[PDB]
C-alpha cells in the first residue's frame, strides 16, 4: 500500500 | 542510508540548445527504474516531467526526455526555451533504506537574447522619511545578461546598506529584473543631497539619480 | 483531485506544531501520503510517508522529531524540537504506483524564529512627466513570511515585477512591486494576520 491508483 | 547527487548547478545552454542533467544513486533503484525527474520554479509546487526513467507525464513538451538505469540517470531537452530556465530534480524509490529520496537538484540558465536594462530610481515618500528609516529603490528592468549596481551618496561610492534582489529568468524571453534597495537613517537620508545608482552590463553603464527634496 | 497544506506559522524554537494536509477527490484508503520540505533556496527533502493500511516510513534525517497521521481526508505532521533550522516549506505529495509523486499542494511554511507576526506597511514608489510612469509599492516590516502583491484587484497583471523578499537585521522583510501603466492600487495580503492593505501610487 505505498502506491496509489494513478500512476 | 543511500546518496543520490546530480549535475551541478548551473547547468547553461543558449536558447534552442541542448541540456544534460545526470542523476547518479549509491544503490539501484527499485526495479532499476523507479527514477522520476521534476521541474520547479521559484515559490512553485514541483512538477513531475518524467517517471519510471523514461515516460513523460501528461502534456510535457516532447523536447524532454529521461533515460538510463540502475544507478546512473540523464535528462536532456533539446531546443530548451526561456520557459525551462528552473531547479530539476531526480527522485528514486528504493526497496531499502529511505523508501523515496531526491537528488539536490541542477539550477538551468537559459541564454536568451541580450536586452540592455532600463533603469529607474524612486525616492521614500514623505510617510516612509516620517517612519525615521529610509528606503530608495533603484530598479533595472527587463535584462539579460547578469548586471552590476553601484550606488553613490553626494559622489562617495555607497558599498554598505544596500541588497539586491532579482526575479527568476522571465519564461518567456530569459530577461531578468532587479531591485537595489539603499537603508538608512531618516538622520542619513536628510543628511545628504545626491542619491545616485549605477547599472553596469559588460561595458555598459546605465545612471539614475535624484536630489532630495526635487 | 488536489492536496492543499494548512497550519504553516510563526513559531519559537521548541514549540511543537501540527501541519495539516486535506485531500480531495481521492482516497486515502488506496493512496499514500508523503511530506516533504524545502528551506529557502534550498532541495527538496522527503520527511516520510503513510500507506494505506496506517504504516509509516521516514527519513534517515527525520530522527523521530516528525509524526505522520492520518484519518479519512487528512494526514497531519507533528513536529517537535523545532530549530531556526526547520524554516521550510511543507508540501505533501499523493503516491502514484509508479513509486513517484502525482499531486503537490501550494505548500505551507513554517518558520522558527524569534520575534513577534507584524503586517507589512505600504509605501508608494513614484519618480521624484510621460503619458506612460512604472509605479510601485514597498512592502516592508513583516513577519513570517509570505505577503501577495497584486494591482487593481488584479485586472492589471501586464508587467508587473515584484521582487523576492529580503530579510533585515530586525528579522522583518521587505520587498518591492512595480509595474508600467498609463490610478493604480497595490493590493498587499499577509494571510499569516490576516492583514489587507491597499495603497493608491499618485504620480
Amino acid at each position: 500500500g505505498k502506491g496509489g491508483t494513478y500512476p | 542510508a543511500q546518496g543520490l547527487t546530480q549535475t551541478p548547478s548551473p547547468v547553461s545552454a543558449a536558447l534552442g540548445g541542448t541540456v544534460t542533467i545526470n542523476c547518479q544513486s549509491s544503490q539501484s533503484v527499485y526495479g532499476n527504474n523507479r527514477l522520476a525527474w521534476y521541474q520547479q520554479k521559484p515559490g512553485q509546487p514541483p512538477k513531475r516531467l518524467i517517471y519510471q526513467a523514461s515516460t513523460l507525464d501528461s502534456g510535457v513538451p516532447s523536447r524532454f526526455s529521461g533515460s538510463g538505469s540502475g544507478t546512473q540517470f540523464t535528462l536532456t531537452i533539446s531546443g530548451v526555451q526561456c520557459d525551462d530556465a528552473a531547479t530539476y530534480y531526480c527522485q528514486g524509490g528504493y526497496s531499502s533504506g529511505d523508501a523515496w529520496a531526491f537528488g539536490g537538484g541542477t539550477e538551468v540558465v537559459v541564454k536568451g537574447d541580450p536586452v540592455a536594462p532600463t533603469v529607474l530610481i524612486f525616492p521614500p515618500s514623505a510617510d516612509l522619511v516620517a517612519t525615521g528609516t529610509v528606503t530608495i529603490v533603484c530598479v533595472a528592468n527587463k535584462y539579460f545578461p547578469d548586471v552590476t549596481v553601484t550606488w553613490e551618496v553626494d559622489g562617495t561610492t555607497q558599498t554598505t546598506g544596500i541588497e539586491n534582489s532579482k526575479t527568476p529568468q522571465n519564461s518567456a524571453d530569459c530577461t531578468y529584473n532587479l531591485s537595489s534597495t539603499l537603508t538608512l537613517t531618516s538622520t542619513q537620508y536628510n543628511s545628504h543631497k545626491e542619491y545616485t545608482c549605477k547599472v553596469t552590463q559588460g561595458t555598459t553603464s546605465v545612471v539614475q539619480s535624484f536630489n532630495r527634496g526635487d | 483531485q488536489s492536496v492543499e497544506e494548512s497550519g504553516g506559522r510563526l513559531v519559537t524554537p521548541g514549540t511543537p506544531l501540527t501541519l495539516t494536509c486535506t485531500v480531495s477527490g481521492f482516497s486515502l484508503n488506496s493512496n499514500a501520503i508523503s511530506w516533504v520540505r524545502q528551506a529557502p533556496g534550498e532541495g527538496l527533502e522527503w520527511v516520510g510517508a503513510i500507506y494505506t493500511h496506517g504504516s509509516t516510513v521516514y527519513a534517515n534525517w527525520a530522527k523521530g522529531r516528525f509524526t505522520i497521521s492520518k484519518t479519512s481526508t487528512t494526514i497531519e505532521l507533528k513536529m517537535t524540537s523545532l530549530t531556526t533550522e526547520d524554516t521550510a516549506t511543507y508540501f505533501c505529495a499523493r503516491h502514484g504506483y509508479t513509486y513517484s509523486f502525482n499531486l503537490w499542494g501550494p505548500g505551507t511554511l513554517v518558520t522558527v524564529s524569534s520575534g513577534q507576526p507584524k503586517a507589512p506597511s505600504v509605501f508608494p514608489l513614484a519618480p521624484c512627466p510621460s503619458s506612460t510612469v512604472t509605479l510601485g509599492c514597498l512592502v516592508k516590516g513583516y513577519l513570517p513570511e509570505p505577503v501577495t502583491v497584486t494591482w487593481n484587484s488584479g485586472t492589471l497583471t501586464n508587467g508587473v515585477r515584484t521582487f523576492p523578499s529580503v530579510r533585515q537585521s530586525s528579522g522583518l522583510y521587505s520587498l518591492s512591486s512595480v509595474v508600467s501603466v498609463t490610478p493604480v492600487t497595490c493590493n498587499v495580503a499577509h494571510p499569516a494576520t490576516n492583514t489587507k492593505v491597499d495603497k493608491t501610487v499618485a504620480p
